[PDB]
């Protein structure tokens, strides 16, 4: 219950009127970001003021930038005195499985991993404000990783338009928009250098043979419907072949003993794979609903079972 | 074969470009090196490293030492080349035996409009070991290693042979080869005696322009004719991806065409083979950059005198000398140089340069030791020895023995090899000093050699019988009237066991830093010469030496 469970217990003041205390009662699945691990912490530390710096409180592309210096737990039980929340990382429950609550807009599967994601939809940044306390509480977005690394995306290239439309979106049918906001360049920085870094360093001597392959490819995408679905109407690669010859050298230095491409796949995998994971954080949590249904709808709980 | 791939990856860095320059693949033979003082069986204990440099026609002064890469075959190295063998089987191609030996590409000094100068030297470096007794150095010209032309002809049969063992191989094998191999077969018999190597040597065949033999052919097979009125290579790329299991890049250039120029080495007389791959960057090579290499200097130089029936162009008329230089801007270092520190246009010009300097050590030596030693002296005795009673009459022998020594040593290192000299511990000696006015190369400097004046540097003589040197190893050791002495820091060579003049039969010789000779006989009786007062040597001259002979210090 140390190990099995981890009882965070996040007090609750004195004075709070008895409309803002009921309304933490629909606060039951959700997710708080702990700064540390302590047995015993206030509101304060939990909430929005929490977050703010010296005079600037970020925006919601750096609303992600101190979630992962921090600690994500989901709330079990709203008693009158306390509000109890055991930490994803160290241990779930006795049993292991908590629930979640979908204040996506966006209906879950079962199996998929998912990442919980600042407000960043129209008509969704719903915050709980206490207004006796004055206190606000960013519930961040439980959702599918098809989109979150999409939505996390949009983010990012807004940013670098901004440094010489993109906020809509679609999954399933349901077409869908974030909310349009202005970014602080401070915040940009970090993820433009996440970029370039994880790009130049994803680049290999092996890749100059990949690149010879493009005008195979489009030879093969006048073919396979496979192929011709898969580049895109919009790629890069079906225009960087029109202007670009591709070549490679004849020799390589101790090319006798070292492999080109299998050099080329390793380093490609750990830093543009692995791209994502550093953008967003890792989606530690999927869902294995044990009786109730293939499809989580929206407003609706969700069993958890901790994801490797 | 992979140390010209190695090598041609260091040439892809184009080098400068601002000074042009060329490579050529060259394969020196085992009997080629043996005649050149390398014992062959201290390679074989996988490449291999070496240092070269280029040294300028005339005057001037030696590229410094590069590293280049070498890998020694003990087997035919052109057999290696023309029948790979797959490791699995080795009887997929049979082929004749032959001898070979290590695999280093040369570097060639280009020009814009790039055109070597004949007579101009390469030079290698063969290191067994850290001291110079295991390093020897070969010349070559670029006359010597730039053939005229290449052949590609006699290659073509070649291949045709391996369409024909592939194909003969897979019918042995049957039912074990592997589906992809009898696949391959099929076609390969339908685009249709061992391999020996030293046919495409003896072959009288090369490329030609060809052009007029089209057109011969047409006005040719008209006459006559009036009278009357996935290829190949692609399923050998994939015999061997079928017997193979793996590209291994080595072997794709052996299935192209191989260029196999036989040589001849001016010094041993001996052969090596310069070879040019089909796919290679390097000179001969199908896919080569712009300039290539021109005979335009080397070809007038012949007929310059030739037309004159003279045999060197200093005897050449300055009118038809100046005719060159209007045309070639660079020969006026060989032809218009007062004092060339080389003989221009000639080939054993090096060697006189070495030679020479042999003359002016030994001079330096019989001059000074004349000095020491002119009116009859008392040596005393630098060292601290004790003697027994008996010991006495031992040293009455080394009074009669005494003066026929000094002659004998004088005699020998005369009559030393000019290079095997520069491993002896004077003329390591002078190397220091003029270095004085870097690192003398193989490193047989200690360290602190150059700390004090005491660090000495020492040889070893017979004193009965034959005058012979008995240490390879020049010893080390620092002195302190009499005081004591001690060795340095560090196979075995019993003479390092003993100090300088300590027992008999040692003949004890050293040098200084400082270049102050000390001449030690045995009974440790010792005096000093100084023999750098009779040493005369050229600044230009003693530059162009150490850039040789050392290596700019670390």
């Amino acid at each position: 219950m140390i190990t099995d469970c981890f009882e965070a217990d996040i007090a609750i003041p004195s004075g709070i009127s008895r409309p803002d205390a009921a309304a933490l009662q629909r606060c039951e699945g959700r997710v708080v970001f702990l700064p540390t691990i302590r047995r015993q912490l206030a509101l304060a530390d939990v909430a929005h003021e929490s977050f703010v710096s010296g005079g600037v409180s970020p925006d919601t592309l750096g609303l992600l930038l101190a979630y992962r210096r921090r600690f994500p737990a989901v709330i079990t039980r709203v008693l009158p005195t306390r509000i109890v929340a055991c930490p994803v990382d160290l241990g779930l429950t006795h049993a292991g499985t908590v629930n979640l609550r979908n204040t996506s807009p966006v209906d879950l599967c079962n199996g998929d991993p998912v990442s919980l994601v600042p407000p960043v939809f129209e008509g969704q940044a719903t915050d709980v404000r206490l207004e006796s306390l004055d206190l606000t509480l960013r519930f961040p977005v439980p959702l599918p990783t098809p989109l979150a690394r999409e939505i996390v995306a949009r983010l990012v290239a807004r940013g670098i338009r901004d440094l010489n439309d993109l906020n809509v979106l679609y999954y399933n049918g349901a077409r869908l928009s974030l909310v349009a906001d202005v970014q602080q360049l401070a915040s940009v920085n970090t993820e433009l250098r996440s970029l370039v870094l994880n790009m130049v360093y994803s680049i290999t001597e092996g890749t100059t043979l990949i690149l010879t392959l493009i005008p195979r490819l489009l030879a093969l995408s006048a073919q396979d419907g496979y192929v011709n679905a898969l580049l895109q109407m919009q790629s890069v690669t079906r225009e960087a072949a029109q202007l670009i010859h591709p070549e490679a050298p004849m020799l390589m230095q101790d090319g006798e003993r070292r492999l080109p491409l299998y050099e080329a796949l390793v380093a490609w995998l750990a830093h543009a794979g692995q791209l994502g994971d550093i953008l967003a954080l890792a989606p530690a949590v999927r869902v294995c609903t044990f009786d109730g249904a293939a499809v989580v709808q929206s407003g609706d709980m969700a069993p958890v079972i901790r994801y490797p | 074969m992979n140390a010209h791939f190695a090598n041609e990856v260091q040439y892809d860095l184009t080098r400068d470009p601002s000074s042009p320059a060329s490579l050529i693949h060259v394969i020196i033979s085992s009997e080629c090196l043996a005649a050149a003082g390398v014992p062959l069986s201290a390679l074989v204990r996988a490449n291999f490293r070496v240092e070269t440099q280029t040294r300028a026609h005339a005057t001037g002064d030696c590229t410094p030492w590069r590293s280049a890469f070498a890998a020694y075959v003990p087997a035919d190295a052109v057999g290696a080349i023309l029948a790979p063998v797959i490791p699995a089987h080795p009887d997929l191609l049979p082929r004749v035996p032959s001898a070979g030996g290590l695999f280093v590409s040369l570097p060639v000094a280009c020009d814009a409009q790039g055109v070597y100068d004949p007579y101009t030297v390469a030079a290698l470096r063969l290191a067994w070991g850290p001291w110079a007794t295991c390093a020897r150095v070969l010349l070559f010209s670029y006359d010597e290693l730039v053939p005229p032309n290449t052949r590609y002809a006699a290659d073509g049969a070649r291949l045709m042979r391996l369409c024909r063992h592939f194909c003969r191989y897979v019918a042995r094998l049957g039912a074990a080869a592997p589906a992809a191999a009898t696949e391959a077969a099929a076609h390969l018999s339908l685009g249709m005696p061992p391999i020996s190597p030293e046919e495409q040597l003896t072959a009288p065949g090369g490329d030609t322009a060809t052009a007029e033999d089209v057109s011969i052919t047409q006005e040719n097979e008209e006459i006559l004719a009036l009278v009357q009125r996935r290829s190949l290579v692609e399923w050998l790329d994939r015999g061997w991806e079928a017997l193979a299991g793996g590209d291994r890049p080595d072997w794709l250039w052996s299935r192209r065409s191989i260029s196999v120029v036989l040589r001849h080495h001016y010094g041993t007389k001996q052969r090596f083979v310069v070879v040019s791959y089909e796919n290679s960057v390097a000179w001969g090579g199908r896919r080569a950059r712009p300039p290539r290499l021109s005979s335009e200097l080397a070809t007038a130089l012949t007929e310059a005198c030739a037309a004159e029936r003279v045999v060197r162009p200093h005897q050449l008329s300055p009118a038809a000398q100046t005719a060159l230089l209007r045309r070639f801007p660079a020969l006026e270092g060989p032809l218009r140089h007062p004092r060339p520190v080389l003989q221009p246009f000639d080939i054993a010009a090096e060697v006189a340069f070495v030679a020479r300097i042999q003359i002016a050590c030994l001079r330096a030596l019989g001059h000074s030791i004349r000095a020491a030693l002119q009116g009859g002296p008392r040596i005393f005795q630098r060292l601290r020895y004790d003697f027994g009673p008996h010991q006495s009459e031992w040293l009455g022998e080394v009074t009669r023995r005494f003066p026929v020594l000094l002659e004998n040593l004088m005699r020998a290192l005369e009559g030393t090899a000019p290079d095997a000299f520069f491993h002896t511990a004077y003329a390591l000696a002078v190397l220091a000093h003029l270095g004085g006015q870097l690192v003398p190369l193989s490193d047989d400097i200690p360290a602190r050699f150059a700390d004090s004046d005491a660090h000495y540097a020492f040889d070893y003589y017979s004193t009965s019988g034959d005058t012979l040197r008995l240490t390879n190893r020049p010893i080390a050791v620092v002195i302190d009237e009499q005081s004591k002495c001690r060795f340095m820091e560090g196979p075995h060579r019993v003479c390092e066991q003993y100090l300088p003049g300590e027992s008999y039969a040692y003949l004890c010789l050293g040098f200084n830093r400082r270049l102050c000779g000390l001449v030690v006989f045995p009974g440790g009786f010792a005096f000093t010469i100084n023999t750098a007062a009779y040493l005369s040597l050229a600044d230009p001259v003693a530059r162009a030496v150490g850039l040789r002979f050392c290596r700019g210090a670390a």
